[PDB]
């Protein structure tokens, strides 16, 4: 009854989708990673904290917008906030940093 | 990027018809792709997005590569505390189409509600990951995986088999630099990858793939190689416990290596959760 | 290099995906049914017009809002942009026209006397929830009245109750005798005539209101096609419609809204009573958590798929696009997503109701299906549908599969079916061909009814019946000949599937002919 | 609980085998041709009327024995026996005639003067081969002469010579001119004029040697149905027979058969060149390791289906029935796996042209074909056929395809097909239906030819031709239906699928009807 | 270009068939089992040391015939020429006893043979005797009390391997009167078959009784128990064997109707199946015994039970050196079937050709098994097989997904019981199993699984359990580097457990060949 596994067991893809399951409740485990655009909104330090806590994996800086002073700033309150929760090693979840980069544009 | 940044992962982001068209070698020569949406769904017709989309997902899956889709996804969360039909059927999609990540731009950078946009992705992604279809996902993926001489991919592949097959609650990996841990990932297990690295880098990096959850080992070097081994397993067990993927009693797939240093995973174990 | 038939040759679903062409363009046909919500932006002759030259196939008439006099004068605005092109039969687009009925809704009253007037909500104020009608119309930041006179009875202190397409929620604190104190959760802007949902309670509402009844009388005397009927629980909802429409409306198609938990957990009940299904996405996002909403849509789509009846996928499909002229990336992935899990029908309502861009709506509902219908991976489709259909010894099933794979192996242009009730060609859709089936009739209700089938093209022929039993025939194979020559379907040349029967009557489809389009 | 109908709807193959009933029986029809090579012990009237009431549809006539006159009369008895069941069309069957050349075969000489005379040769002993024809009748223990000339030049020292479909080996010890010397590795009885096998060796007999030459217009004069060409090495062998057939013999079926190393090795291109296929397995067992000889069977039958030519399975499926009127449990096993192989007809040789027993073999073959036709898992077979057949706009292909989906789906007892050349009902064979393929002619020889494909029952039609071509093809098609009553393929109200064409001639089947039988 | 490698390739089935290819060599390792009846052209121990060396793994002993005396010399003989090969233990090849019981047999009268029977006719059957001392065609005799209680008017009756029929057509009481079907050679005291009928003899007669007792004390491997009908039958045997006999498997021959319709609690209850064609293509018509051979080995493959295929598999060869074309397809396709052992009979028991009768079937079985579609056949045993949450079943499974993935040599596997080879052999691995233990009787048993090549280490129990471990790895690293499995550098999968002792195999390692 439980992670779709009546519509995991089904012989064909049709049946399998006749078998989803709106009362068949997930696994805790969740393996999608989530990548979230950090900005005004999302980078107080308490903020970050709720973020990662929420299931944020990944912090992307987006460089078409801002200077290094900014950027480097919110890098160093994604670290404060992910560092937060070291004391732990059992619950601390690690948080990467991804550049996106301008790239060649029209402005 | 240079000597100094070659282990910081290349993600290129495919915005146009050109992108598409070269995708291959684009493929080839980066770490993964973005499916960048926006720009994409400019430079092409919009009602041709999904048709790259799909079209690169497939072949990263195949690759083995992450891949990313971005971009408006819960667009309407940046003003309303709740997605649109159209955006919650969008992630579910991506998650089942194969993504390995989902991404957050205006909804996360500038909107009215960025946590909730954080959480409403987690929920269906969760919710998606249940309706795969792994019977069939996994028969195809080793029908299309090249037969090697590689142990690891020998090593992977036998590990997912046994995780299906004894239905565990996870596949833990000792990695140091991800690859192993990554070889796993790429044959879509139901169970979450716990991936127990000390390298905070891996540790990071490891987000970039479907299922890897990735622990950050602290604790120092013990002495007996084999008990530093099991030292990690257990903390792996104790991570799982805690975030309740798994309790005792239940049985998990762990992978190690028959020596230390990379490249060496060649053992899968079927072990009870102590 | 063109339908995605590299991708259609492939031998997994995996490989499929991997040969997904940007560059491979799709065929002139287009499958998938368009519905279109009549409202102010659509309601003009001239703009119904274009809606239809756009692909508009159903329009949709929403029995919340409007009285008797303002429908008849849409069905009668419809009706005349549809005749319009009755001029040319080879060109005609048969227009059906759907009611949707109200059902069961809950609504509040007017912020502070008006239609318009908004307050504003904080996270973890006091609203009071009022039955009282002394502020029906006198809804405000403090007290709100709604129209739900057991609302006590079923709500209780934890509750949750949702405001306007669940934007603002609300958590019972306190509950009073014909009132209840409640948190705001999720504030926002409140307006007037806001719908209500409460999704952990059974809701004590009739199934058909008298209102219902009455709506349900006039779609009769209006010559309606079908019936969109909303918040669907149970087989016994379906009989209470069934019943209303009566003798008079036996021939009218009943299509029952899923949008409850009720109706998911009563989904096969419910279909085996219904004429078809639409996935009512606006409520049911409501009524269940939104992140499961895609796992009852598919479940819905396959079991109907199944069944072969037909199924809408319904609800903020482009919603952006009442505001803007282009569609959000999850609004195209959204319309190709619900193509390729089987839906027969995709709707627009307020993108074609009230929006800025009703017709650009339209035409990208019509370039996206196109787009993904040659997507559809044909291969596995076929056969896991021809593996779950039962063996009968029905002829006409027997003569479609056949049909259906024949198409299949010449690649046909199309499948040309004649047909009096329309049930051939049904029976042609639950296959899926990736060929257009160029319905044939002479009846025109066969023909509006018919766009609530994946891939059926119905065609009104109006030529008189010619005497030869054997020339009436061919004369209406040859006009199905000129319609797809005419929307360039096919070409001299090319070879088609023709369906026929051994008598005039109906159920007597048992031929099937591959035929060269002269 | 009725032709293994339950392991039909089984999802995998092991599943399918888990399914497999005794106590499921078959239906009547049987799909698999029955080849029965004709020689002393059926040859009389009286015993061929019984094996074509047993089931014999292709009469064999072996050409490495008998001359012209004893063949004439064969054939003659063949056609006596065919013709006494004239008098009723409905009941009556066709029997071709094949002839099966000698071919590049090698032969010993006569033991001691005598053609039944026989030598027990000793284990170890010294044997000599000679050319010397003073020899040639004079054969012993120590002498053995063979027919090959060219022997010497061919076979190198230590080389293995085999002698009586390779019971008996011998090797090469002494090379010499004129002669050889060997030793007896496999001892046994040694008869008179036994089949000499050189597996290591370039035979270069000639494909077509001037006794084939002298039996090939033989059977063009005799008005022969088909040709087993044996030892067919090469396209070019196929091409020779052909113009050795000339215009005369134009339409007489070339089956080649496959029985050395070099035929296997060039088998596409033999197929390519020839109507069908033969496994000659005795020869083709000792020309190349005895455990090899089933991925040959298995390979040649898969690339004959996938090319919807016919293959026959040859040689020793029932042996022991030459002595006993039971077979053993190796030679049921043989008979049921080359029709699940996929095998068009199988054969007997010397348990109906010698044994003591032809009747019980024929019906033995009749029984386990039918129980291993119902054994087929038709639903991985139809899907496997679909996927690897190209897509074509050949109208007829698309028609025989919708047709065998189509009898699939209802269950239907028969595919009845007009045809002239047997092309059509070919067409429906290449899919594999499970229900029997009625194939109407009035052409004889085309009802004859029919025997060479699974599943196609010829009935060849004498009523006159009617004026109104349709009322000629109603005809043909009342024909069918009461052969199909008659011989209880079906019943009244049963469905049927039957196939007609758009006009007369030959080309232009594209008609597909789904039928009650009256 | 090897091992029928790109018809293994293929997408479907059909195109499979088509790229099989004779050109294509098969790999040097025979995966199955090969069992061999002992008798007068097989029993001298210099005849059994060549039968050894062309590849029997099994002597099976026929108890329909001989004393114990003869029976106790025979197994004498086949252990003194198995151990005569024990000098190499890395070419020592284990070989297994059977014994195969009589079972409940029905029997006639007497001659003071081969008499005249007149095909239509009637005869007499009674119990009393009457017509005791002479057997001619008018009256006969039987042995079975409870006939009239399981066979009624128009139920048929063989007699002498079915070879005379005759149908009931008055009862009964103690006599039947007949019509004759069949006219053959009569016998005296001959065998008598009634299809369709639930005879209701004992499962295990006095004879078998004393048979099975004397098998425990001969220390036989396996007992092939003769005419199983039910469940209970095998718990007879079981109950017969007892704690001395525990370890014996017990193999149930499917002889007859009754058998057929309740094989799912006969299997449940044995520890395999043989398909006894001989007797069942007496019992049921001879047409349909294909339909219950498949089924049977099927059901037999999900279950993850050994199956013998068994009867007239290379018959000809009794008289000739060479088998017929349908003796070579019947044994390829047994193999195909999913057969984890293939029989001889009187090929080896009294013919005149035994070795090449055993050298057929090895090079037979060896072409068979490259030919085997793994692609359909492992996603198959995989989508059938259940989700347990037993380690052993999930190391399995996991090595052979891994030995499919790295195309390994061999499937190593340290085992006491056998059962963690089982549970590999379940799976169908293309690479043969080398089954590591220190059990002897563990080694001769591994014989009745597919894929399976015991190896019997003789090696002395190391203190460090680790070292101990890596000798027993190495040991089956050097057999299979000596029968040219595998050389140096080629990747194996190893198959080892977390402690000693039975049912702890949970680790799989992909080891390079030292
Ligand atoms: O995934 P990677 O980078 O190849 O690392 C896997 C490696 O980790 C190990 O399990 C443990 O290695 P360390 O003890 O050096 O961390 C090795 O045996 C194995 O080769
Ligand atoms: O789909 P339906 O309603 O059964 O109608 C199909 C019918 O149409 C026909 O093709 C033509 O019938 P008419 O001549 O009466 O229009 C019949 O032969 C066939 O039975
Ligand atoms: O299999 P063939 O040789 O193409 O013959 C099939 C032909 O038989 C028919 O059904 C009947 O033709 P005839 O009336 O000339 O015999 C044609 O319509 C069709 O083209
Ligand atoms: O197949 P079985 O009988 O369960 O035996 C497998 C056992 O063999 C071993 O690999 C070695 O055990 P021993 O040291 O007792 O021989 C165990 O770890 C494992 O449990
Ligand atoms: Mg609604
Ligand atoms: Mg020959």
């Amino acid at each position: 009854q439980t992670q779709q596994l009546h519509a995991a067991m089904a012989d064909t893809f049709l049946e399998h989708m006749c078998r989803l399951d709106i009362d068949s409740p997930p696994i805790t485990a969740r393996n999608t990673g989530i990548i979230c655009t950090i900005g005004p909104a999302s980078r107080s330090v308490e903020t970050l904290k709720e973020m990662i806590k929420s299931g944020m994996n990944v912090a992307r800086l987006n460089f078409s917008h801002g200077t290094h002073e900014y950027h480097a700033e919110t890098i160093k309150n994604v670290r404060t906030a992910t560092e937060s929760f070291a004391s732990d090693p059992i619950l601390y979840r690690p948080v990467a940093v991804a550049l996106d980069t301008k790239g060649p544009e029209i402005r | 990027l240079g000597e100094k940044g070659k282990n910081i992962k290349i993600i290129s982001k495919i915005e146009n018809h050109e992108g598409v068209r070269r995708f291959d070698e684009i493929l080839e020569a980066s770490d993964g792709i973005m499916v960048a949406r926006g720009d994409l769904g400019i430079e092409i017709p919009a009602e041709k997005v999904f048709l790259a989309q799909k079209m690169m997902i497939g072949r990263c899956n195949r690759a083995g590569k992450p891949v990313i889709c971005a971009t408006q996804m819960l667009e309407s969360m940046i003003k309303k505390p709740r997605p649109t039909r159209a955006e919650g059927s969008d992630v579910a999609n991506a998650v089942l189409d194969g993504a390995d990540c989902i991404m957050l731009s205006g909804e996360t950078a500038k909107g009215d509600y960025p946590l909730e946009a954080v959480r409403m992705q987690h929920l269906i992604a969760r919710e998606a990951e249940a309706a795969i279809y792994h019977l069939q996902l996994f028969e195809e993926l080793r029908r299309l995986a090249p037969i090697t001489s590689d142990p690891t991919e020998a090593t992977a592949v036998g590990a997912v088999e046994a995780s299906f097959k004894c239905c565990s609650g996870a596949i833990i990996v000792l990695t140091k630099s991800g690859r192993s841990a990554h070889q796993v990932a790429r044959y879509r297990p139901r169970a979450p990858i716990i991936a127990v690295t000390r390298n905070p880098q891996t540790a990071r990096q490891a987000h970039l793939y479907r299922g890897i959850f990735p622990v950050l080992c602290k604790d120092p070097v013990q002495e007996a190689w084999a008990e530093d081994v099991d030292l990690r397993v257990n903390f792996a067990m104790n991570v799982g416990k805690a975030r309740g993927f798994f309790k005792k009693g239940d049985v998990v797939i762990v992978l190690t290596g028959w020596r230390p240093g990379s490249g060496f995973t060649n053992t899968m174990r079927v072990v009870p959760v102590p | 290099q063109t339908q995605q038939l590299h991708a259609a040759m492939a031998d997994t679903f995996l490989e499929h995906m991997c040969r997904l062409d940007i560059d491979s363009p799709p065929i002139t046909a287009r499958n998938t049914g368009i519905i279109c919500t009549i409202g102010p932006a659509s309601r003009s002759v001239e703009t119904l017009k274009e809606m239809i030259k756009s692909g508009m196939n159903v329009a949709r008439l929403n029995f919340s809002h409007g009285t008797h006099e303002y429908h008849a004068e849409t069905i009668k605005n419809v009706r005349t942009a549809t005749e319009s092109f009755a001029s040319d039969p080879i060109l005609y687009r048969p227009v059906a026209v759907a009611l949707d009925t109200k059902g069961p809704e809950i609504r509040t009253g007017l912020i502070k006397g008006s239609g318009t007037a908004e307050v504003e909500l904080k996270k973890g104020a006091t609203l009071k929830i009022t039955l009282d009608n002394a502020y029906m119309e006198k809804c405000d930041e403090n007290i709100l009245w709604l129209d739900y006179k057991n609302i006590c009875k079923v709500v209780e202190v934890g509750s949750k109750i949702y405001v306007d397409d669940g934007l603002i929620s609300l958590q019972v604190k306190q509950k009073g005798a014909d009132f209840l104190v409640t948190e705001v959760e999720n504030g926002g802007s409140l307006g007037s005539k806001k719908g209500v949902n409460l999704p952990g309670a059974a809701v004590d509402l009739p199934a058909v209101s008298e209102k219902d009844i009455q709506d349900l009388k006039f779609g009769v005397e209006q010559d309606v096609d079908m019936v969109f009927a909303s918040f669907i629980r149970k087989a016994s909802d379906v009989h209470e419609v069934r019943k209303v429409l009566g003798e008079k409306g036996k021939n009218i198609k009943i299509i029952s809204k899923i949008e409850n938990h009720e109706g998911v957990r009563r989904f096969d009940e419910i279909l085996e009573a219904s004429d078809g299904i639409m996935v009512a996405r606006g409520d049911l996002g409501i009524e269940i958590p939104a992140e499961k909403v895609f796992l009852a849509q598919k479940m819905m789509i396959g079991r109907c798929n199944r069944a072969g009846k037909p199924v809408i996928c319904a609800t903020q499909m482009l919603e952006s696009m009442i505001k803007k002229p282009r569609p959000t990336r999850a609004e195209g992935s959204d319309v190709a997503n619900a193509v390729l899990d089987g839906a027969d029908c995709i709707m627009l309502s307020g993108e074609t109701a009230k929006g800025d861009y009703p017709l650009e709506a339209v035409r990208m509902q019509h370039l996206i299906a196109r787009e993904a219908e040659a997507a559809i991976y044909h291969l596995q489709l076929f056969e896991e549908l021809r593996r779950l259909a039962p063996i009968t010894s029905d002829p006409t099933e027997a003569t479609a599969v056949g049909a259906v794979e024949a198409s299949f192996k010449c690649c046909s242009g199309a499948i040309i079916v004649l047909t009096k009730s329309g049930r051939s060609a049904h029976q042609v859709a639950r296959y899926r061909p990736r060929a257009p089936i160029i319905a044939v009739t002479r009846n025109p209700q066969t023909a509006r009814q018919a766009h609530l089938y994946r891939g059926i093209f119905p065609v009104l022929c109006k030529d008189p019946v010619q005497e030869a039993w054997a020339e009436d025939v061919d004369l209406r194979v040859n006009f199905a000949m000129n319609v797809g020559k005419a929307r360039g379907f096919f070409k001299k040349g090319d070879v088609v599937i023709v369906l026929t029967g051994w008598r005039p009557g109906s159920g007597f489809t048992n031929t099937m002919r591959v035929v060269p389009v002269p």
